[PDB]
Formats: C-alpha cells, sequence, structure tokens
C-alpha cells in the first residue's frame, strides 16, 4: 500500500 | 461535493489540454502531476516523499480546473506515480476536512 | 471539526498511552507512525510513495485516539518522515473532504 506525504521543502 | 474515505479520493481534472485522474491529498504541500510534456519555463526542484526525495520540474501560474472548480498555481511535474493535488491547490478550491 | 489546508493539517493523537503529532493525510491508504514501541506482536511489511519504498512493523488492531475520537486498527511503525494518519482509520472517525 502507498502513503503519498510530499514535503514541499 | 463531499468525499469518502473508503477509497482513494481521485477526482478528474483539467490542465492544459487534457483530463487526467488525481488523488485529493491533504498530505502533500504541493501538487505532482505524472510526467508530461508541458510547454512553458519551469524550475528544478526536489520534493520528499517517505521513501526519498525526487527530483521535479516547478512550473509556475498554472491554470487547473478540479472537479469543475477553478484554480490556477504551481504545478510540479516529474515521476511520480500518481497525479497528486495538493494543498497549495486544495485551499483554492475551498477543500476542508470534516469529521 | 472543519479543519482549513491554509498549514499542515497537524494534530494530537493518543497511542500507547502517549501523545504524538500526526497529519491527517487523505493520500495515504494506511497510518505509518515514527519509530516507536508499541505492544504486541508485529508484522514485517513494505509501503511505498514518492523516493520510493520503506520497511515498516505492521501491529494490528491498535486503539488510537485522534483529537478525541475512538480508532482501533492497523498502525504501521517505521522511519516515515512525520507521523500520518491514513484512510484506515480516517474513515474510523468519520473524516471526509468536502468541497
Amino acid at each position: 500500500a502507498e502513503v503519498f506525504y510530499v514535503d514541499g521543502a | 461535493p463531499q468525499i469518502t474515505l473508503w477509497k482513494r479520493p481521485l477526482v478528474t481534472i483539467r490542465i492544459g489540454g487534457q483530463l487526467k485522474e488525481a488523488l485529493l491529498n491533504t498530505g502533500a504541500d504541493d501538487t505532482v502531476l505524472e510526467e508530461m510534456n508541458l510547454p512553458g519555463k519551469w524550475k528544478p526542484k526536489m520534493i520528499g516523499g517517505i521513501g526519498g526525495f525526487i527530483k521535479v520540474r516547478q512550473y509556475d501560474q498554472i491554470p487547473i480546473e478540479i472537479c469543475g472548480h477553478k484554480a490556477i498555481g504551481t504545478v510540479l511535474v516529474g515521476p511520480t506515480p500518481v497525479n497528486i493535488i495538493g494543498r497549495n491547490l486544495l485551499t483554492q478550491i475551498g477543500c476542508t476536512l470534516n469529521f
């Protein structure tokens, strides 16, 4: 399964 | 609309001249689209996910319609496996989390 | 509550008797927390996102209070950048997206 956290730094 | 979270909250977006499926992503600061050959100037950027960082192309002031709601903003393009609508655009469409 | 998205949707959670901050993440299928001890048996698992895959420990049927709402479900523990509450638990507390 998948976890699409995105950190914009 | 109200979107339930039993399944991935995918909706239709319109960007440039393309309709695409995208994931409404409260866990994303930025909007990240699967590789596509957009015209326009861009700046390189690196964005982090659970597994590490990836390189993307940052395009600014790009019109994008999300489920009929018009928005305009920064769109990142790179090798993401899914189109991701991030907070930068979810705010523009008046999207909230509710419970 | 109704939660807007101009800032990351961070909330206080309680788990294993301990308080932590966590990110309400509609772009996560599963819940992943930073390295910690949880009681009971776990199973090794891998999960993916931007940047690729990481190894995690899967604990099932773990109670967690998110804000003041009770959930009992699967919690993954590993080297996630941030504590993430995923759809498996967001559904349990009645969370939806609205625009």
